């Protein structure tokens, strides 16, 4: 876009953020946010939705 | 009678795709029927003496060829009915218990991590074999068998004899050192790792000129352990020896019910570390899968229920994987024996 702001948002349902390929948790990754040695949180494995996909 | 459930272990063997891992890298997924890979003899004669008058003998320019793959297929399948799920768990305390469905996605993912773990399993003897012998075939019982064979000189996968054999030849007054340099000398390319099945490196090290080679001052740079590093590792970096480096590999793979190991009782097996090796994965074929738009792609998963009478809800996992090697006579292989 030629808009005067490239700052966009998006608001991502809750269900999308899981495991890659529905793998066991782990201690570092657990439900899909993976965590370091401390409690914070590094990143997020945001899914895809198919609608007419299983 | 009442009881607890205080541990559960579990049992693997020691599986670890090091060969995958070193020699084959850069992935190609592909859409398409067959590959093609092409060599170049580049091998140009000397030039004669001529004499200023003849003026003739026009040279030939040098081509080079061509060969033809495909891809294999490979489709494990579980399943799940709910006249198991009633009973138990081995790994769930009599206390508390859980519920008849949520014993359902505990058998789903043991499941789905058997599936992965035996692609996995394929895709390694894929890349193994290849490495210790030029041509690998490809066959199974409801299979057609097809084999790819890539195109290695005669001159490597060298095997020893009644002559030039380590075992028989005393441990004292020998170096292998002579016969490391000549087994390379066929390769075409700079070496810079070798690989070791563990009663082969257990063989080698014994030589009493080989533990001389460690401590003397300036005689030579490679430093080793020659005592126990790892014990139930299946790989095993261990020191450089000279300029190259060296590992010992001990994987596990089973075919039937039995354990088996890798590389087959003692081999050697030289080669770069940068050895220019291809990944590539041929097309799913599934037509609910061709629905997607995904096709050329690695373990795709599905599940369905087949509404019969019993029910059962089924799982699965299909690759279709090829491994292939674009310089076939950069490796050299020993039989060591």
């Amino acid at each position: 876009s030629s808009r005067l702001f490239r700052t966009q948002f998006r608001m991502v349902s809750p269900k999308r953020i899981s495991n890659p390929n529905n793998t066991g948790d782990s201690r570092n990754c657990r439900a899909g946010v993976q965590i370091n040695d401390s409690g914070a949180a590094l990143g997020y494995y945001v899914s895809e939705d198919g609608y007419p996909g299983w | 009678t009442t009881a607890q459930l205080l541990a559960a272990n579990e049992q693997k063997f020691k599986f670890d795709p090091l060969f995958l891992r070193l020699f084959f890298r850069e992935s190609y997924p592909f859409t398409t029927e067959k590959v093609y890979l092409s060599q170049i003899p580049g091998l140009v004669n000397m030039a004669l003496y001529v004499s200023p008058i003849v003026s003739g003998e026009v040279i030939r320019s040098r081509g080079g060829s061509t060969s033809e793959f495909t891809p294999g297929y490979v489709k494990p399948k579980h399943e799940v009915n709910p006249q198991m799920t009633l009973r138990r768990l081995p790994d769930e305390d009599p206390q508390n218990l859980a519920d008849p469905a949520y014993r359902r996605r505990r058998i789903i993912m043991q499941n789905m991590r058997d599936e992965e773990l035996a692609i996995a399993q394929v895709e390694e003897m894929q890349a193994v074999s290849a490495v210790l012998k030029g041509k690998y075939t490809m066959t199974g019982e409801a299979f057609d068998p097809v084999e790819v064979d890539m195109g290695r000189s005669e001159e490597n996968n060298i095997t020893q004899s009644g002559g030039t054999e380590w075992s028989k030849r005393d441990k004292s007054t020998y170096d292998p050192t002579d016969d490391i340099e000549a087994y390379a000398l066929n390769a075409s390319g700079v070496v810079n790792i070798i690989v070791f099945d563990p009663k082969g490196w257990a063989l080698f090290r014994s030589f009493k000129a080989v533990k001389e080679k460690l401590d003397t001052r300036r005689g030579s740079n490679s430093e080793l352990e020659t005592a126990v590093k790892d014990l139930g590792k299946a790989v095993s970096y261990k020191g450089m020896y000279g300029d190259v480096a060296i590992v010992v590999y001990s994987g596990q793979y089973v075919e039937n019910g039995v354990k088996k190991n890798f590389l087959p009782d003692n081999t050697m097996v030289l080669g770069n570390t940068q050895a220019r090796g291809l990944r590539t994965y041929g097309c799913i074929q599934d037509a609910d899968a061709q629905r997607e738009g995904i096709n050329a792609s690695a373990r795709y998963p599905k599940n369905w229920v087949t509404t019969g009478d019993p029910a059962r809800e089924f799982t699965m996992i299909q690759s279709a994987p090829l491994m292939l090697l674009a310089d076939p006579d950069e490796f050299v292989s020993v039989q060591l024996a």
